[PDB]
Parts: C-alpha cells; structure tokens; sequence
C-alpha cells in the first residue's frame, strides 16, 4: 500500500515535466487546428486571377468577363477544399484506429486483468484506471515488477527413492546445503514433499536431475506412531 | 517501416524558372502543406521502426559458448565474422530483399541495420537466456531446460514431457529450423511483403518523375523552350497549365504515400504487439504466434519490416 | 562553454546475461509501479 | 487441509479470524488411535 500510494504520488510529477508523454493529444489540436488555419488562409490567393476578393471582380468587370477570374477562384478554393477533406479523412481514419486501441485497453485492462504482455504496462499488470483528457483517454497502469534477485542453483527434478519427482509448481533450489521448492515470482522456500511433487518414471532419463530427500509427511506420522505402538507391545510383552 | 521521401516544390515544378517560380507563388501555401505531409510520414516512419525493436531497456549477450540444452541457435545468434553483425537468416533476408534529380531527396532511416541488428539480437539473447522475465523487469537467467518446461507448462502439458523428450524436442526444433532457410525464398508465398513495399515506393517516385514530361496541354514539356519562343503575357497561360499539372501530380503523390502511411503503420502496430506478445512472452491467443499453441518466438530483421521465427507445439 | 554535440546513437547499457547452465535467479522482493499510457480518442 | 495452504502466523494478515481447520488424516488417527487404548485397557482389566 505504501509502494502504491507513492507510485500515485509520483504521478503528477512525470506526467507534465518530463515531455514525453501528453504530447498526442497536442498534436492533435496543433494538427486540426494548423489544417484550419492553411484552409482560412487560402482565401487570401488568387491562383492567377485579378484579386482575391470575389467583390472586387464583381465591380471592377462586366459579367461575361468576370466568368474567367470567378472560375478560376472557384477552382482554386475546391481545391484546397478538397485536400483539407482527403487531408481530415485520413486523420480521422488513424484517430477511429486509435480509439479502437483505446477502448480495447479500457475493457482489457480497467474491467479485468490482462496476460497480454506490455499492453497494459511494463510489467506484470494488475489494474489500470483511467482518466480523462481532453480529446483523449489517460491510463494508470499498476505493474508489479521484480526487484532484488539473487540467483540460486536449480534443478530439473529430485531423484529420491529411484523416481524423478518434479515440481508441482514452481522450480527448485539450493542455497548451498540444501534444497528447496519455491514459487517462481518470489523468493518463498519451502521444503520438498510429496504434496508439492509429483512422480513421473525413474531418474535415468532426466537430465541434469539432482539427489535429494523428498519428505514424506504421512510416512513420517506412520513411523511415529509405528515407533510408540512398538514400544508398548515390547513393554507389555517384557 | 517504407522509404522516406522529401521533395522541394519549385525545384520539381518551376526548377530553375524565376517566373515560374513567381506564378507558383500565387497558389499561396498549396506546397507547404506537401512538405509538411512528407515530414509527418517521415517522422512516423521512424517511430514505426523505433517502436517495434526498442522494447529492451539494456543491450543483452549471449554467453561466449553455445549451448542450450541441445537447441542449436548458430542460425539466428550473431555472427561475429561479417561487417555488420546479422546471423545467418538476417543476411538472407538482407541479400534477397534488393529520380533525385529533379527535387527528390529520400531520407536515410534514424537507425542504421545495424543498429537493428543488434536490437535483435539483444531480444534474442534476451529471450533465450532470461525466459520471459526479461520483458517484465530485470532479466533473470534461467536454463533453457526449464525454461521449455515453463513454455510446456503453460500451454497444459506437464514439464515431465520435456524433460523425458528433450532429446527428441531439441532434434525436432533444431531440424525445423533448418527447414526455414528453404522455405522463406523458394516456395514464394511469404517474403513478397517487403519486397512489394520496396516496388511500390521505387514505383511511386519513377511515375511522379515521369510527370515532366507531359505537356497537359501546354505547347511543350519543358519549361525554357516555352519561356524562349513565347513572348511573357502570352507564355503565362501554357506555365500555369504545366504548374497545375505538376501540382495535380505532386497532391496525388503526396495523397498515395499518406495512405499508404497509414497502412505500413497499422502494420508497425501489429508487428510492435507481435513483438511484444510473441517474442518478451507467452502467448495465450489462438493464431496469433503461430498455427498451434505457441511456445516462444524470434525476431530477425529484415528489409523494412522484421520476421518472426515461431515455434509452436503441434 | 555549451555548445552542439553529434554522436552516435546509445542502443542502452551493455549488459551480459550471468546465463549458467543450472542456475536460475529468483527475486526476493518487488516494486509496485504505476506507469501511463495516453492514447488519442 | 487439503484446499488450505498454511503460510506463518496469525499475527501478521489483517482481517484475519479464528475457526477451525477439519483435518481428514488427524481425525482417522484420533479415531484409530481412541479405538486402539480402549482394547488395551480392555485387555488389561
Ligand atoms: C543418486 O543416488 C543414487 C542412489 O544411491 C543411494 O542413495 C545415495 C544418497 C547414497 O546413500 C548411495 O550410497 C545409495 O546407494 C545413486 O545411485 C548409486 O549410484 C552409484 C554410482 O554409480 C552406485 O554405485 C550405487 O549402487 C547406486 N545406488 C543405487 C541405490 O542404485 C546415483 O548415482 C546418485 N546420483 C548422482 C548423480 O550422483
Ligand atoms: C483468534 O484467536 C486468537 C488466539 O486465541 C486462542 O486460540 C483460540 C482458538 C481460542 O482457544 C482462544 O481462547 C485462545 O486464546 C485470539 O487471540 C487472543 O485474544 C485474547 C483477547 O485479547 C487474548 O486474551 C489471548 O491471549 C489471545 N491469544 C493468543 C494466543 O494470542 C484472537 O483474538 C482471535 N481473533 C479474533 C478476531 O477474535
Ligand atoms: C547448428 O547448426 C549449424 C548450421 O547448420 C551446424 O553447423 C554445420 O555443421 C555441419 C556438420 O559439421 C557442417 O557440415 C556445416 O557446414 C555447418 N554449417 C555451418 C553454417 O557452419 C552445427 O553443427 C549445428 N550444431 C548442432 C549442435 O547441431
Ligand atoms: C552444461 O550441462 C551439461 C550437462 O548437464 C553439459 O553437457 C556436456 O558436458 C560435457 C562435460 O561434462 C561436455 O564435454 C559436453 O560437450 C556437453 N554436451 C554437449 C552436447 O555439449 C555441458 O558441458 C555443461 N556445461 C556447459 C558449460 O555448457
Ligand atoms: C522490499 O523493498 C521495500 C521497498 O524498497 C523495503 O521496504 C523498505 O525497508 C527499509 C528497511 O526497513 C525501510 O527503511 C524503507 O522505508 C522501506 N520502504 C518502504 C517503501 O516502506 C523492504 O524492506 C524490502 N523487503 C525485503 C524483504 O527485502
Ligand atoms: C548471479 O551469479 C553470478 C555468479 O556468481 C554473479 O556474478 C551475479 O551477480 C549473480 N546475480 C546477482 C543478481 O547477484
Ligand atoms: C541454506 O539454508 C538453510 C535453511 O535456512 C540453512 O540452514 C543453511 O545454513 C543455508 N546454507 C548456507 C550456506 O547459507
């Protein structure tokens, strides 16, 4: 809880100073609106006719001369409009393709948890929220990460009493003198026994298998219990 | 990623013509939204490339010796006896996978090949010495035995099927590997992809260089002749005619390479999730990584694009 | 006295991977992380 | 004690709460071993 409240706190901190990031939704404004600003401007050429101003033409020319400059003008205005419109459709194209990816990584990561790697962050993801901005969508991917390894020396599985018993889950280890099983995300040791291994053939064919003891929890209740029955029958007896 | 292009307006249409170059000036920015388009495609090429290879944090290395419980990787590892360090299927791919004069410049790519082909190496050495870990975190190395064990485990068989088969599964990937550098270039169907990349961009700039020599009704295709034989006011209708045609020709360029932008991104998008799903882990989606329940895959660069090695469990 | 530098790109820190033949590193600890992500609507 | 893993002590989860764990292997011993001295004292009166 601590580890995540200063993770929250940090985020308003490498969200606005360090750039990075929070620049797509800029770009999109800067993008629409310099689009508009060149399809306004447009108005001002003349793409070779007298002025600029459909007025002007209108005055200063008779009407049958005044056919060729309004053509021409109206040439040019279609086609800058039509460039602004092929220009926006495709912008709108590869925006509809980015809220599809974002209303895919809402429903993936905000309304479950997702085994998709790095689509919900670097790491292994456990939640994300989301946040709104404008013309977008803000995500706060909670990842766990590893962090201090230490490395151990393993093997395959554990030849006890002539069998290969693997791993139940997770993968086993030694420190030096003895061997344990543990998870594979986290260092949690645990004694070998039957409950966590299982058997499959003999420790022949393994490669790499490593002598062990597995122990057994109900033989070892069995021969505790062997050991005092024993002892009262020899006391009864003698 | 494709080719980067720039172009120069008054170069192509009125190069070396003052008064063409004037008469263009009345279209006002009808260009500057050209280059600007260019430049964005251009920029967006490099982040495609960018994006899909540089998922590492550090530049990972194989051990100086070979072995990986009986998988033999010498085809994709690095070779170190060649000038750019590409394995054995990269400079494959590189060997089979093959204007500027009238203001056509064309843009190198931010990363040299290789620089990719040590991002690809480094997912590999990544990928085979640390499992997956090393996509989610600090890489932490673990035998190769057991990390097919944790592929086998993850796709519900259990690792006592490696672990009595690792011989014949070492065997069975390391022929199949084999069988890649035979069919990747002599059975077609794949590898035309970059290929037809590579043609329609060479295609696309020959036929807007191929525009100048129309005449779109003009007297003549090139410009001082028409500047020599006609008197200005005259002359003034026929360049205006050869600078819309070079106009409608530069916009219907431009146009092209945006869609086409737009595809070979989409593909980017797909390749960047391919890479980060396939290769930094275990893929739990059906045909995504492979016909079968995928075990774990590779990059290896290639030609504007990259190609995935994916080993699956049939 | 600052002034423009050009140089060839860093790809990230050399690192070799301590691959042994049968160990394998396991940690002991972890770090919650809370990265983001901003994607355009 | 078969779908239950145990994992330190009490002392350290919050929300933790008492009950009793059935235990299959405990409960036949008890039963056995019960059955088992009331034949020997049976046997011995
Ligand atoms: C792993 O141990 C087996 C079993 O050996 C028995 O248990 C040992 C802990 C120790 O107390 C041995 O003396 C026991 O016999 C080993 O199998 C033995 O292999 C040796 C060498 O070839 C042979 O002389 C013995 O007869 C074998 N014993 C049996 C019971 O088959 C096995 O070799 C050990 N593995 C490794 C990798 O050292
Ligand atoms: C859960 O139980 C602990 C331990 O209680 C003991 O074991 C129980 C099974 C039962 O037999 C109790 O009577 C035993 O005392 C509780 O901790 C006890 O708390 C009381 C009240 O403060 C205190 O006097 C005892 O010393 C504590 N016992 C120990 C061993 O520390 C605990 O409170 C129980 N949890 C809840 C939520 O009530
Ligand atoms: C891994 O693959 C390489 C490449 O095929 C093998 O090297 C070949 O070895 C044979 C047998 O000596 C030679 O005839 C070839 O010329 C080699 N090819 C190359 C490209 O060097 C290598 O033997 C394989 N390793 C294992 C362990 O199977
Ligand atoms: C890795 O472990 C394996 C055995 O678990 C070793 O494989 C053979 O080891 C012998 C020496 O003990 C070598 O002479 C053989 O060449 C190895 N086999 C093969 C197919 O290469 C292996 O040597 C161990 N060590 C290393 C450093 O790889
Ligand atoms: C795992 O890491 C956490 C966070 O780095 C460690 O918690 C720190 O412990 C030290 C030593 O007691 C304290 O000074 C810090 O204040 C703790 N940090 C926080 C954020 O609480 C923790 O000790 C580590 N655990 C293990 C088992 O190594
Ligand atoms: C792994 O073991 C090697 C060899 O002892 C050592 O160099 C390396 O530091 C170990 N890894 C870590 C994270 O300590
Ligand atoms: C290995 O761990 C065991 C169990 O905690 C301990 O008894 C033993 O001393 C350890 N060995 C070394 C070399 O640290």
């Amino acid at each position: 809880a601590n580890q995540f409240n200063s993770a929250i706190g940090k985020i308003q901190d490498s969200l606005f100073s360090t750039a990075s990031a929070l620049g797509k939704l800029q770009d999109v404004v800067n993008h629409n609106a310099q689009a508009l600003n060149t399809l306004v401007k447009q108005l001002s050429s003349k793409f070779g006719a007298i002025s600029s101003v459909l007025n002007d033409i209108l005055s200063r020319l008779d009407p049958p001369e005044a056919e060729v400059q309004i053509d021409r003008l109206i040439t040019g205005r279609l086609q800058s409009l039509q460039t602004y419109v092929t220009q926006q459709l495709i912008r709108a194209a590869e925006i509809r393709a980015s809220a599809n990816l974002a209303a895919t990584k809402m429903s993936e990561c905000v309304l479950g948890q997702s085994k998709r790697v790095d689509f919900c962050g670097k790491g292994y993801h456990l939640m994300s929220f989301p946040q709104s901005a404008p013309h977008g969508v803000v995500f706060l991917h909670v990842t766990y990460v590893p962090a201090q390894e230490k490395n151990f020396t393993t093997a395959p599985a554990i030849c006890h009493d002539g069998k290969a018993h693997f791993p139940r889950e997770g993968v086993f280890v030694s420190n030096g003198t003895h061997w344990f099983l543990t998870q594979r995300n986290f260092y949690e040791p645990q004694i070998i026994t039957t409950d966590n291994t299982f058997v499959s053939g003999n420790c022949d064919v393994v490669i790499g298998i490593v002598n062990n003891t597995v122990y057994d929890p109900l033989q070892l209740e069995l021969d505790s219990f062997k050991e005092e029955l024993d002892k009262y029958f020899k006391n009864h007896t003698s | 990623s494709m080719t980067k292009t720039s172009v120069d307006c008054t170069m192509y249409i009125c190069g070396d013509s003052t008064e063409c170059s004037n008469l263009l000036l009345q279209y006002g920015s009808f260009c500057t939204q050209l280059k600007r388009a260019l430049t964005g495609i251009a920029v967006e090429q490099d982040k495609n490339t960018q994006e899909v290879f540089a998922q590492v944090k550090q530049i990972y290395k194989t051990p100086p010796i070979k072995y990986f419980g009986g998988f033999n990787f010498s085809q994709i590892l690095p070779d170190p006896s060649k000038p750019s360090k590409r394995s054995f299927i990269e400079d494959l791919l590189f060997n089979k996978v093959t204007q500027k004069f009238n203001g056509l410049t064309v843009l190198p790519p931010l990363l040299t090949d290789e620089m990719i082909a040590q991002y690809t190496s480094a997912l590999l050495a990544g990928t085979i010495t640390s499992g997956w870990t090393f996509g989610a975190g600090a890489a932490l190395q673990i035998p190769f035995a057991m990390q097919m064990a944790y592929r086998f485990n993850g796709i519900g068989v259990t690792q006592n099927v490696l672990y009595e088969n690792q011989k014949l599964i070492a065997n069975q990937f390391n022929s199949a590997i084999g069988k890649i550098q035979d069919s990747l270039f002599s059975t077609a169907s794949a590898l035309g992809k970059l290929q037809d990349v590579v043609n329609h961009n060479a295609q696309a700039l020959n036929t807007l260089v191929k525009q100048l020599s129309s005449k779109f009704g003009a007297i003549s295709s090139v410009l001082n002749d028409i500047l020599s034989r006609l008197d200005p006011p005259e002359a003034e209708v026929q360049i205006d005619r050869l600078i819309t045609g070079r106009l409608q020709s530069l916009q219907t360029y431009v146009t092209q390479q945006l869609i086409r932008a737009a595809e070979i991104r989409a593909s980017a998008n797909l390749a960047a999730t391919k890479m980060s799903e396939c290769v930094l882990g275990q893929s739990k989606r059906v045909d995504f990584c492979g016909k079968g329940y995928h075990l774990m895959s590779f990059p290896q660069s290639a030609p504007h694009g990259v190609v995935f090695l994916h080993v699956t469990y049939v | 006295s600052q002034s423009i530098i050009a140089y060839t790109m860093s790809l990230g820190a050399e690192n070799s991977v301590a691959y042994s033949n049968n160990s394998i590193a396991i940690p002991t600890n972890f770090t919650i992380s809370v990265t983001t992500e901003i994607l355009p609507v």
